[PDB]
C-alpha cells in the first residue's frame, strides 16, 4: 500500500552515503512520509549537505527547513536522545526524489552552523527558526525576528509557551502606547539587513508599503534608493501571522479542517487536499475512486477560479481592464457551482478524512455541463485578447527575468519554475488523488521566465484543467462518497442515525477525536500557486504533535531581492504584481 | 454689469469663508524635466501672434495666408527638430 | 428641520480596509454598488479581515486621521471578535481599541449583508452615536416572530 | 427615495459643512487657504461671458474669448499652490505631474477656438450668437470641434485621471492633504467647470437663441442638457489613460491637426 510504514533504506542515496561514510552516525527512521529520513549529527551537516549538493544527480532545491520541539514525545523508539531537532527537506529534480535530514540538539546547546551558504533561500527559513524557537544559528548574516515584533519576548512554538491569547493579558493598550511611540519615531538604525549604504543624501529610505489594490495584502518593503535604483530591498513581513501551525497542536484532526481553508483565501479545497491526504496516510485509509474524482473536480474548479483571478488582475494592472471584467460574472458562475456542491462560496471546509461531507446533489451534472459547453468560447476570447495584444506584451518582456538555476537555488516552484525548461509537475511526477487516471499536458515556457510567459502558461494550464473537468464530468464513476474504515471521520450520517456502533464511533470521533497512532506523514500537491505541502507528526493522541505547512509564496517573496537588484521602482511594482504571492500564504 | 457680478461673487466668497470659520533638500534624480512646460512657455508666445491674427484676416488676404504659412512652417520645423533630437520624448 | 441629518444619510464616503481574505466579497459588492475613496477624506471605515497585534497601530492611525464624525462597520467574525483565531498573534476583535457601530457576522459576509449594513447605518444616522432611545430594538428581537414562524425548508439533496 | 440627480450633490455639500478644521504643521498658511479659490473662481467667472439672453446678459463687455483663455491658463496655479501646500514631496511631485499633463493638454483649446472666432470675426458674444442664425460652425470644423472637446475635458475635469492618484510610485495624488470644506470646494468647482464648458461649447459652436417652434432660452437649456448627458456618457465611457499614453497622444498628433485646421479655414473663408 501507499500508506505502509517504510524505511527506504534500500534507496540509492542511502547506500551512496553509507559507502562514502561507511557505518555509524546514520539512523534510518521508519515513517510514512514516502522519503528517506536520516539523522546526521550537527558537526557533519555542512559536509553531508555538500556531498549531496555535488552528487552525480544532485539535490538542487531545498524544499523546506524548519524545527521540531520533540521534548514531549513519549514514543521515541529508535531515535537518538534529542531535546530539539531541525529538519531539512531537499529535492532532486533529476532523480525526482527527496531526502530529509534531521539534526538533533540538546536543550542547553541550541547551536548549529548556518546552512545559507549552500542554499540562499534557507536564510529566511533559519530566521524563522530563530523566531519561533530559540535555536541560535552561528554564522547567520542577519539573525533577527521575522514574525513577531522585535520586543516580543518568548518563542511561540515551544510547548512551554501558552498557545492561546486568553492565557496572556488582554488588549489593555499598555503596549499600544509604546508601539505608537515607536511608530511615531520612525528612524532607521541601519540594522535592517546589511544596509551597506549610509543614511544620508546619497541613499533615501522609503518604506514603499503598497496598501493599494492588487497588492495581494498589506506589507512593507523598506527600500534604499540611489539614482532611483533598488540598492537594497528588505521586506518587513509577519503582519498577517495567524499561528496556524501552533493552532494545529490544540485542535483535533477533524476540527482542524476549517483552518486549512484560510492559509490561502483563494485556494479553498486545494488547501484541504494535502491535509486530508496526510491524515489518511497516518490512518492508513485508501479512499474509493469516486472520492478521488470528486476531489479532482473541486480542486480543478478552484484552480480555474484562481487562475482566472490572476489573469484578470494582471490584465487590469498593466493593461486594458474593460473586457476582462466580464470574467467577474464568470467567476460568479464558478462560485454558484461550488455552493451548489459544498454549500458556501469561500472556505468550503468540505473535505473530510476518508471522503467528503455529503454526496453530490442530483443536478450537479447539468450545471457543470452548461458551464463546460459555455466557457470555451469565452476562454478563446481571452486567449485572443491576451496572446495577441501588443502593448502589455511589449511592456512585459524581459522584466526581471530569471533562469532555471536561479529558480532552483531560490526554491521557486510552480508557474515560475515551469516558465523555464525544467519539465516538473507533481501531478505527473508524483500522482496523487487519482491524477494518474487522467490525460493532461504540461505547458512550458522554454528558457526565459517573464510576465508574459507566466500568464500564457497559466492560460494553457487553465485549458488543460478544463479538459480535466470535462473528463471528470464524463468519467465520474458510481459508489460511495466515504471510505469504509473505522477512522473515516465522521461516519455516514444515515448509518449514524440508525446503528449503535456507528453512533458510538461518531460519538467518540467528533468529541474526543480520532486516535491516530504515533507516526509521521508528509504530502505535497501542486497548488494554485507553486507547491504546497503538509508535514504532520502525531504522538499517538487525537491532536497533532507538530504541523508544518510549507507554502510556496514564502519562497517566491524571498526571491525578489536577487532579481530586482538593478531595476526601477516601477519594475519592482510590476514584478510584485506578476509574482504569485499572497500575504496570507507568506505568513500562514 | 461685470462689476456687479464681481461684487456679488466676492461677497459670496466672503460669506462662505466666514461661515466656514464660524461653523468649525536634495532632489537628486527626482522631478526635473519640465522642458515640456518651457516649450509651452515659448509656444504660447508664438501662438499669441495667431491670437492677434484671428480678429482681422479678411482684409489681410493672400500675402497674409502666405506669411502665416511661413510662420507655422517655421514652428513645424522647430517642432520636428525638437522631436528628432530627442528633446520632446517620454518625460518623468 | 433635520436637514443636516438628511445630508449624512443620503451620501456617505466608504474607506475600504479589507485585508488578505474576506475582501473578495467586499469587492464583489463594491463593483456592483459603485477611485473615489481616499484617505483622510472618508467618514466611514469598513474594517474587514483579521485584526493582528502587529498591524493594529496602522488601523489606529487611519482611525485617528479621519474627521470628527467617525463611523466603523466591522464585517466578518474575524473582525467582530478574534473569530476562529483565538491565538497569541491575533487581537480578539477590532472593538478592543476602536469604537464600532455596526457588526456584520459571517465568514465572509455576503454583498447583501453589506447592503443591509448601509441600511442599518443610515437608520442609526437618521436618529440623532445614534442610540436616541430607539436602538434598543435589535435585529435579534425585531424579526424574532418572523424567524420562529418558519416551518419547512428544502431538502439538501437538490440544487 | 431621492428622485433627483442633483440632490446627491446637495447632500454632499451639506456634509462638507460643519466639519472641524485642523491646522497643518510645517505648512504655509496663506496658500493653504488661497488654493481652493484659484480652482473655483476661475470656472465660476468663466460663466460671466455667456449670452443667456440679449436683455438679461450678465456682462456686455467687448471681449469674452480672451477672458476664457485667461481662465484656462490661470487654472494651473491651483494645482501648483495645492502641490506646494501639500508639503510632502510625494504629494508635491504628484501635483507636479498633474500640472505637467495639464499644461501639456491646455495648448490646444485656444488654437481650436481660433477657427470659430475667425469665421465669426469678432470677440463680442452678440456677434457670435448672431452668426449662428442659419448655419452652425460645426459642419466644416469637425477636427477643430473634437480637438476643443479633448482640450476642454483635459483641463482638470478628471478625464486624465491623474488628479487623486498617481501611476508613478514615490508620489501621491494631491487631494489628500485637503479634508475640510476645501474638498467640497474642489468638487463644486469642477461641477461649475463642466457645466460652463458645456454652455460655452453650445453658445460658441452651435446656435444659441434660435427658437424654431418654442421659446429659445429653454431651447438652449435643453440642448445644454443633452450635451451634459453626452459628456457624462463619454466621461464614464472614457477609461483612465496612464501618464505615458497621454504624453504620446499630446503634442505629436493634434498640433499638426490644428495647424492644418487653421490652414483649411483660412483657405475656405476667402
Ligand atoms: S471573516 Fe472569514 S473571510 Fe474574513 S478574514 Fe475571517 S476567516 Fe477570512
Amino acid at each position: 500500500p501507499a500508506w505502509q510504514t517504510r524505511d527506504h533504506l534500500d534507496d540509492p542515496v542511502i547506500g551512496e552515503l553509507r559507502n562514502r561514510f561507511g557505518p555509524d552516525a546514520f539512523t534510518v527512521q521508519a515513517t510514512r512520509t514516502g522519503v528517506p529520513v536520516v539523522w546526521i549529527k550537527r558537526e557533519q551537516l555542512l559536509e553531508v549537505g555538500d556531498f549531496l549538493k555535488k552528487l552525480p544527480k544532485p539535490y538542487v532545491m531545498l524544499f523546506d527547513l524548519h524545527g521540531m520541539d520533540e521534548r514531549l514525545r513519549t514514543h521515541r523508539e529508535g531515535l537518538p536522545a534529542a531535546d530539539f531537532s531541525v529538519f531539512y527537506h531537499l529535492i532532486s529534480i533529476d532523480r525526482n526524489r527527496d531526502i530529509m535530514l534531521k539534526v538533533a540538539l540538546a536543550e542547553n546547546d541550541l547551536h548549529v552552523p548556518t546552512f545559507t551558504k549552500l542554499f540562499p533561500n534557507a536564510n529566511w527559513y533559519e530566521r524563522e527558526t530563530w523566531d519561533l524557537f530559540g535555536i541560535t544559528f552561528d554564522g547567520h548574516p542577519n539573525l533577527r525576528r521575522i514574525m513577531m515584533p522585535q520586543t516580543w519576548k518568548g518563542h511561540p512554538l515551544r510547548k512551554d509557551y501558552p498557545a492561546r491569547a486568553t492565557e496572556f493579558s488582554p488588549f489593555e493598550l499598555t503596549k499600544a502606547k509604546q508601539d505608537l511611540e515607536m511608530e511615531a519615531l520612525t528612524f532607521k538604525p541601519e540594522e535592517w539587513g546589511m544596509k551597506r549604504g549610509t543614511e544620508n543624501e546619497d541613499f533615501m529610505f522609503l518604506n514603499l508599503g503598497p496598501n493599494h489594490p492588487s497588492a495581494h495584502g498589506a506589507f512593507r518593503i523598506v527600500l534604499q534608493l540611489d539614482g532611483e535604483e533598488i540598492v537594497d530591498c528588505v521586506p518587513d513581513i509577519g503582519y498577517h501571522h495567524r499561528g496556524a501551525e501552533k493552532m494545529g497542536e490544540r485542535q483535533s484532526w477533524h476540527s482542524y479542517i476549517p483552518y486549512t481553508d484560510r492559509i490561502e483565501y483563494l485556494g479553498g479545497c486545494v488547501n484541504e487536499m494535502p491535509y486530508v491526504l496526510a491524515v489518511e496516510k497516518l490512518a492508513g485509509i485508501t479512499v474509493p475512486d469516486r472520492v478521488n474524482v470528486i476531489r479532482v473536480m473541486l480542486s480543478e474548479l478552484f484552480r480555474i477560479n484562481s487562475h482566472l483571478l490572476y489573469i484578470s488582475t494582471f490584465i487590469q494592472d498593466v493593461g486594458a481592464m474593460t473586457p476582462v471584467f466580464f470574467a467577474f460574472t464568470d467567476r460568479q458562475k464558478i462560485y454558484d457551482l461550488v455552493e451548489a456542491i459544498t454549500g458556501f462560496r469561500m472556505h468550503p471546509a468540505w473535505f473530510r478524512i476518508g471522503g467528503v461531507a455529503h454526496d453530490l446533489p442530483r443536478g450537479w451534472d447539468r450545471l457543470l455541463r452548461e458551464f463546460l459547453d459555455w466557457m470555451p468560447k469565452r476562454l478563446a476570447s481571452y486567449e485572443k485578447a491576451a496572446l495577441q495584444n501588443t502593448i502589455l506584451k511589449g511592456r512585459s518582456q524581459g522584466v526581471a527575468a530569471y533562469g532555471a538555476k536561479e529558480a532552483l537555488e531560490w526554491g521557486t516552484t510552480g508557474a515560475g519554475l515551469r516558465a523555464t525548461g525544467i519539465d516538473f509537475d507533481v501531478r505527473k511526477a508524483r500522482p496523487y488523488s487519482g491524477y494518474e487516471n487522467f490525460d493532461f499536458e504540461i505547458p512550458v515556457g522554454g528558457g526565459v521566465s517573464d510576465c508574459y510567459t507566466r500568464v500564457m502558461l497559466k492560460v494553457e494550464e487553465l485549458r488543460q484543467s478544463l479538459r480535466i473537468l470535462e473528463q471528470c464530468l464524463n468519467n465520474m464513476p458510481e459508489g460511495p462518497f466515504k471510505a469504509d474504515h473505522p477512522l473515516t471521520t465522521p461516519p455516514p450520517k444515515e448509518r449514524t442515525l440508525q446503528h449503535i456502533e456507528t453512533l458510538i464511533t461518531h460519538f467518540l470521533q467528533v468529541s474526543w477525536g480520532p486516535v491516530m497512532p504515533a507516526n509521521e506523514s508528509f504530502q505535497m500537491i501542486e497548488a494554485t500557486k507553486g507547491i504546497n505541502s503538509y508535514y504532520l507528526t502525531s504522538d499517538g493522541s487525537t491532536m497533532s504533535y507538530r504541523t508544518r505547512v510549507r507554502t510556496p509564496s514564502f519562497a517566491h517573496l524571498q526571491q525578489i531581492p536577487a532579481a530586482i537588484r538593478g531595476s526601477l521602482v516601477s519594475d519592482l511594482i510590476v514584478y510584485l504584481g506578476s509574482i504569485d504571492f499572497v500575504m496570507s500564504d507568506v505568513d500562514r | 454689469a461685470f462689476a456687479i457680478f464681481l461684487i456679488v461673487a466676492i461677497g459670496l466668497c466672503c460669506l462662505m469663508l466666514v461661515g466656514g470659520w464660524f461653523l468649525g533638500a536634495r532632489l537628486r534624480l527626482s522631478a526635473k524635466f519640465y522642458l515640456v512646460a518651457m516649450f509651452f512657455v515659448i509656444f504660447d508666445v508664438e501662438a499669441l501672434y495667431l491670437f492677434a491674427w484671428s480678429t482681422s484676416i479678411r482684409e489681410s488676404g493672400w500675402v497674409g495666408f502666405v506669411e502665416a504659412a511661413i510662420f507655422i512652417f517655421v514652428l513645424l520645423a522647430g517642432l520636428v527638430y525638437l522631436v528628432r533630437i530627442g528633446a520632446l520624448d517620454w518625460t518623468p | 428641520n433635520d436637514m443636516v441629518n438628511w445630508g449624512r444619510k443620503n451620501s456617505i464616503w466608504p474607506y475600504n480596509f479589507g485585508l488578505s481574505c474576506c475582501y473578495v466579497e467586499m469587492v464583489t459588492s463594491f463593483t456592483a454598488v459603485h477611485l473615489r475613496a481616499s484617505p483622510r477624506q472618508a467618514d466611514l471605515m469598513v474594517v474587514a479581515g483579521t485584526c493582528f497585534t502587529k498591524m493594529a497601530p496602522v488601523i489606529q492611525r487611519l482611525y485617528d486621521q479621519m474627521l470628527e464624525p467617525k463611523w466603523v462597520i466591522s464585517m466578518g467574525a474575524c473582525a467582530n471578535s478574534g473569530g476562529m483565531y483565538d491565538i497569541y498573534s491575533v487581537v480578539q476583535g477590532v472593538d478592543k481599541f476602536i469604537p464600532v457601530d455596526v457588526y456584520i457576522p459571517g465568514c465572509p459576509p455576503r454583498p447583501e449583508a453589506y447592503m443591509q449594513a448601509l441600511m442599518l447605518l443610515q437608520e442609526s444616522i437618521g436618529k440623532e452615536q445614534g442610540v436616541y432611545r430607539a436602538n434598543m430594538q435589535s435585529e435579534r428581537e425585531r424579526k424574532r416572530g418572523e424567524r420562529i414562524a418558519v416551518t419547512n425548508l428544502r431538502t439538501p439533496d437538490e440544487i | 427615495v431621492g428622485w433627483g440627480g442633483s440632490l446627491q450633490l446637495v447632500a454632499d455639500m451639506i456634509k462638507m459643512f460643519f466639519k472641524e478644521d485642523w491646522i497643518p504643521k510645517f505648512s504655509d498658511r496663506v496658500i493653504f487657504t488661497l488654493a481652493p479659490m484659484i480652482a473655483f473662481t476661475s470656472l465660476l467667472l468663466a460663466f460671466a461671458i455667456v449670452p443667456v439672453s440679449p436683455g438679461w446678459v450678465v456682462a456686455d463687455l467687448n471681449i469674452g474669448i480672451l477672458f476664457f483663455l485667461m481662465m484656462a491658463g490661470l487654472a494651473v496655479y491651483a494645482v501648483l499652490f495645492a502641490g506646494w501646500s501639500s508639503n510632502n514631496k510625494y504629494s508635491l511631485l504628484g501635483a507636479m505631474r498633474a500640472s505637467a499633463q495639464t499644461l501639456s493638454y491646455e495648448v490646444f483649446l485656444g488654437l481650436s477656438l481660433m477657427g470659430v472666432v475667425a469665421q465669426a470675426g469678432s470677440f463680442n458674444m452678440t456677434d457670435i450668437v448672431n452668426s449662428q442664425a442659419h448655419v452652425w460652425n460645426v459642419i466644416p470644423q469637425f477636427f477643430g470641434f473634437i480637438t476643443f472637446a479633448i482640450a476642454g475635458v483635459a483641463v482638470c475635469h478628471r478625464h486624465p485621471f491623474d488628479q487623486p492618484e498617481a501611476e508613478q510610485e514615490l508620489a501621491d495624488g494631491y487631494h489628500i492633504e485637503y479634508s475640510g470644506m476645501k474638498f467640497g470646494l474642489f468638487f463644486v468647482g469642477e461641477y461649475i467647470g463642466i457645466v460652463t464648458i458645456s454652455a460655452l461649447m453650445v453658445t460658441l459652436f452651435f446656435g444659441g437663441w434660435q427658437g424654431p417652434l418654442l421659446p429659445p432660452f429653454i431651447w438652449f437649456a435643453l440642448k445644454t442638457a443633452f450635451f451634459m448627458m453626452m459628456f457624462i456618457l463619454i466621461r464614464a465611457s472614457l477609461p483612465r489613460p496612464r501618464y505615458d499614453q497621454v504624453m504620446s497622444f499630446g503634442w505629436k498628433i493634434c498640433l499638426p491637426l490644428t495647424l492644418i485646421n487653421l490652414l483649411v479655414t483660412a483657405a475656405v473663408i476667402l
